[PDB]
RNA sequence: UCCUUAAAUAGGGAUGGCUCCACGAGGGUUCAGCUG
RNA sequence: ACCUCGAUGUUGGAUCAGGACAUCCCGAUGGUGCAGCCGCUAUUAAAGGUUCGUUUGUUCAACGAUUAAAGUCCUACGUGAUCUGAGUUCAGACCGGAGUAAUCCAGGUCGGUUUCUAUCUACUUUAAUUCCUCCCUGUACGAAAGGACAAGAGAAAUAAGG
């Protein structure tokens, strides 16, 4: 299957520079798991999120729909959204300016 | 419906959007065939004598069933790129916008309430 | 200032322990938030800024409105 | 009303047999042809969607009305330019309408979409002529629904496989 | 015995059976669904599957401010405000991704529609999220609501004040001078409510509805 | 790495000399339009080219038309710009016109030549009927060398 | 294909030949060559 | 050349001659609202 | 200076557009200083389409934002017994200039009546296109940076018909 925990094993494979995960309640309606993850370069963060978007592709699930790459363009922010999880690549300086921890753990109780 | 000159409330932490002026930020352009902005349909917005982009996150004319009808058009800045510039969201933002074609994933993380 | 002067101690080490369980995030940058959080912020606070920051962190350590896995 | 269908000779019945709803079945797809709802005579802006002129700004007696016919030089109007005239109560047809469900007992089909005409109208249904849909009759009773012949007999509500039947649990998009 | 609006049909050339058809898939639903009974102005929590979502459930509470349409495309509009942003939400009674349906408060208000909340004040319109549901005695006529709103400035998304609209929940004598009261009611129509032929008497057709219901059972 | 490139800047276009003539008004005046500017040259830099592959040994600036009658105007050439890599140095005679380094960067190398005024133009209370229509000035035509 | 009034052949290779209806110079070594009538 | 607009062939500002207090169905520009 | 001076002002705009292809886009090909993507150039193709705003009568033009593109023309510089009169055209009055003056002006400005009930001809219900996204696939190609076709799927927009 393609859990989270492929995810994971995926990420520290191609070595991201750091990793967070968020379990997000069913109540809030958006998804299952919210991964953050920083790299080193948008050389680094493309390289990375095309080859997770890759395993999904090849693994399992094709009844389950093809997935997005968005961010592309910009060099500090990419994201991927699967059906059950998302992942958000970014750099430090984005990560600490957007602090998408605190949103995802502390919902109405953060700036 | 937001169409050209429509004035739009910025829904948004950013200093853009939150900042005052004499003007309100008006529609400038509507990126689709037809001039008519929908939820999750990008524009072009003047904010304090500039010209920026931005995402329609609710509007007042009434959409498909089981979906929310807000009280103003609401909007979020998103530079060219697509990263929002803004790092919060504060009024409740409808979940229809995760299906929708376009990136929103971004937008949908800033959220914090859905609807 | 704060709830009180035990509360703010007992909550990190309730996050801490929290923290050492942690699977699948980065233990060292999950410290280093935490450190982040309760250093950066919490040395010269007004004594109704206390009350709030120790709610969201109970909050935080709580988990219902999300959680570190 | 009597309609005419072009069939092979393989599909001849006898004169006199009787046709029901279950001729067709869910997930076909289907033509229908009838009378639109006739609007009588109608100007050139409901008729043809022309833009007309403004209401005001000086406009004197010319806020629906045609603009220029034609060109000087030909000194004529072109057979079949778009004129004032009756609009509707003109057979239409619609191409691929989907069969989403068949109830057997009232004999009902339920087409999606739209169909030309007003309600209580007749309208003439036959398989989908698209070529999409080209041969797609080898499941459907070939020369027509027998019940009659009583091989199984049909459950009150026939539907579709993705249709939303009433009475299921509700739908959880797990 | 509250039958309810969409069974009801709207006058017209359409055959009966069309409408019975409706009527036993909107009854063969229900059997499914319990669709309480309620009126405008009652405040209601409608859980719904999300599609767009993993089928993550959505609850979204607030004042039923209008109930149109009739057969198994009823639906009702409902309002509130989150985070002070008015957000309305017309839910289709019969759609199957509506998981339940609660009327928290079951009351009825001076107008069959409560559109104009959109122009009263926001408190009119706000509702607790997390509000506990009220119960009404068994044997018990729906409480009525007398509540009067209060009006902002008088630019209105419609002219509430005319007579066709028939407002009465509204304190039209805080907003609205005498001399505008006046100028509306040069809309009166005294006569549209004398012309007997305009009326629509559903009486066979209601007690034909509830036969067809209890037959239904 | 180097390439020798012929940019040509367009011409301006050549204002038009005619005088208008309606049925109520014979004498009505000049109609010369002005004729639009030459389009520029620009090298404009680019961070994905990373090599003088891509650019062509020979670019013609587009010129503008020239002026019209009823004191129509004529379209000024479009800018045509010239993707280079990050860090080429542009010399004509071994000068060094630019440098061209950093990220947006863009340096004009041929000018499009401006267009050319109308009668119309000319035009005042003292010049009742001009005549004159200056020719569209001629577009810049030099040879650039690209360095990497 | 370029269209030229009178044909010439270019280099050695180049060869005339009259398919639908014109003449043609067709080359292998050096396609450019290619002129159509 | 500056302000006004995202965009400004529009608008405003850098003895006679100045001086717009008030007024104007005069001619331009304009904020906000308003509206088919 | 050949018809029309025995009631047709004219330029723009609105409306509707018919037509040519010397094709702006979409289609098919050859060449290339065509590795791929962008392009340039030529042959064929006129079925369909070819945006909205600011100044200004303005066509045009400049500028802003787009688009696949914002094509060149003809049609009494198409169409005003379908509309508008913003410039321009009579009577009024100013500024500048000419003139002894009356007055005048290819200049600038403010204002300034747009009739027609249709006799005849003609006519009045005749298989869509494109963009974007995904897949192929960050695959072919390339050293890299970049980055394709074809085929398929999904979303829209416009147009036609309901
Ligand atoms: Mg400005
Ligand atoms: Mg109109
Ligand atoms: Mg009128
Ligand atoms: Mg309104
Ligand atoms: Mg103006
Ligand atoms: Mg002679
Ligand atoms: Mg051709
Ligand atoms: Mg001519
Ligand atoms: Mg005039
Ligand atoms: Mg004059
Ligand atoms: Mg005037
Ligand atoms: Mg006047
Ligand atoms: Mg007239
Ligand atoms: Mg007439
Ligand atoms: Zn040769």
């Amino acid at each position: 299957k393609f859990d989270i925990d492929m995810m994971v094993s995926l990420l520290r494979q191609e070595n991201a520079r750091d990793i967070c995960v968020i379990q997000v309640p069913p109540e809030m309606r958006y998804t299952d798991y919210f991964v953050i993850v920083s790299g080193t370069s948008t050389r680094h963060l493309h390289a990375m999120a095309f080859y997770v978007v890759k395993m999904y592709k090849h693994l399992k699930c094709k009844r389950d729909p093809h997935v997005k790459i968005e961010g592309k363009d910009t060099d500090d922010w990419l994201c991927v959204d699967f059906g059950s999880m998302v992942i958000h690549l970014m750099l430090p300086e984005t990560r600490e300016i957007y602090e998408l921890e605190k949103l995802w753990t502390l919902r109405s109780y953060d700036d | 419906a937001i169409q050209k000159m429509t004035r739009v409330r910025v829904v948004d932490n950013s200093a853009l959007g939150n900042s005052p002026y004499h003007r309100a930020p008006r529609c400038i352009h509507v990126y689709k065939k037809n001039g008519v902005g929908k939820v999750g349909d990008q524009i072009l917005l003047a904010i304090k004598g500039q010209k920026k982009k931005a995402l329609i996150v609710g509007h007042c004319m009434p959409g498909p069933r089981m979906t929310p009808r807000f009280d103003s058009n609401n909007v979020v800045l998103i530079e060219d790129n697509g990263n929002p510039v803004g790092t919060r969201i504060k009024t409740p933002i409808p979940t229809s916008l995760r299906k929708r074609e376009g990136e929103y994933s971004k937008v949908l993380a800033i959220a914090q309430n859905f609807v | 200032a704060p709830w009180s002067r035990e509360a703010v101690l007992s909550l990190y080490r309730a996050l801490l322990r929290q923290g050492r369980q942690l699977r699948y995030t980065d233990r060292d940058f999950y410290f280093a938030s935490i450190r982040r959080e309760f250093r950066k912020n919490q040395k010269l606070e007004d004594a109704e800024a206390r009350e709030r920051q120790l709610e969201k962190g109970l909050v935080f350590l709580n988990g219902k409105l999300g959680r570190i896995i | 009303t009597v309609k005419i269908f072009n069939i092979t000779d393989n599909a001849a019945i006898k004169p006199g047999t009787p046709l029901y709803a279950a001729h067709f079945r869910p997930g076909q797809y289907v033509d229908v042809t009838a009378k639109t709802i006739g609007k009588g005579f109608q100007g050139v802006m409901k008729r043809w969607g022309f833009k007309g002129q403004p209401a005001t700004h000086g406009q004197t007696k010319t806020h629906r009305r045609p603009g220029a016919v034609a060109t000087g030089d030909i000194g004529r109007v072109w057979p079949g330019t778009k004129m004032p005239g009756k609009m509707g109560n003109i057979y239409r047809t619609e191409y691929g309408l989907k069969v989403w469900r068949i109830n057997t007992k009232h004999n009902i089909i339920y087409v999606n979409g739209s169909v030309p005409g007003h309600k209580n109208c007749l309208v003439k249904v036959k398989d989908s002529k698209l070529p999409a849909y080209k041969d797609l009759g080898k499941n459907l009773p070939f020369p027509t629904y027998f019940p009659d012949g009583d091989e199984e007999e049909l459950p009150e509500d026939l539907y579709d496989e993705n249709v939303c039947q009433p009475g299921a649990p509700s739908i959880t998009f797990a | 015995r509250f039958l309810s609006p969409e069974f009801i049909p709207r006058r017209g050339r359409t055959d009966p059976l069309k409408f019975q058809i409706e009527r036993k898939d909107m009854l063969e639903r229900r059997k499914v669904l319990h669709i309480p009974e309620f009126y405008v102005g009652s405040i209601l929590r409608v859980t719904t599957a999300d599609p767009y979502a993993s089928g993550k459930i959505s609850q979204f509470l607030g004042i039923c401010i209008q109930r149109s349409g009739r057969g198994l495309g009823a639906t009702f509009i409902l309002r509130n405000v989150i985070e002070g942003q008015g957000v309305e939400i017309c839910f289709e009674l019969y759609n199957p991704r509506v998981q339940e349906i609660q009327v928290v408060k079951l009351e009825k208000r001076l107008d069959d529609s409560l559109l104009y909340l959109r122009d009263a004040l926001p408190e009119y319109s706000t509702f607790d999220v997390n509000m506990k549901p009220v119960v009404q005695e068994p044997n018990q006529k729906v409480p009525v609501n007398e509540l009067k709103v209060k009006m902002k400035p008088k630019p209105w998304s419609k002219r509430w004040e005319r007579p066709n609209f028939n407002i009465k929940g509204i304190r039209f004598d805080l907003c609205l001078t005498e001399q505008q009261m006046k100028e509306a009611q040069k809309w009166n129509q005294p006569w549209l409510e004398f012309d007997m032929m305009r009326e629509y008497d559903t009486s066979k057709i209601e007690a034909a509805i509830w036969k067809e219901i209890e037959a239904s059972k | 790495d180097y390439r020798r490139v012929l940019v040509c800047g367009g011409n301006g276009g050549a204002g038009a000399s005619c005088f208008h003539s309606e049925p109520r008004k014979e004498f009505g005046g000049p109609d010369g339009g002005d004729g639009g500017n030459g389009g520029h040259v620009i090298l404009r830099v680019d961070q994905q080219v990373k090599s003088l592959s891509s650019v062509l040994s020979r670019y013609q600036g587009f010129s503008g038309e020239d002026g019209g009658s009823k004191n129509c105007f004529g379209r000024s050439g479009a800018v045509l710009y010239i993707r280079v890599p990050v860090g080429t140095l542009v010399k004509e005679g071994g000068r060094v016109v630019a440098d061209l380094s950093c990220v947006g960067d863009e340096y004009i190398a041929a000018l499009g030549g401006a267009g050319g005024k109308g009668n119309r133009f000319f035009l005042a209370n003292n010049n009742r009927a001009p005549v004159t229509c200056t020719p569209g000035q001629p577009g810049q035509q030099r040879v650039l060398h690209l360095e990497l | 294909f370029k269209n030229k009034t009178v044909l010439k052949k270019r280099c050695k290779d180049c060869y005339l030949v009259k398919r639908r209806g014109r003449w043609y110079v067709y080359c292998k070594t050096h396609p450019r060559h290619k002129q159509r009538q």
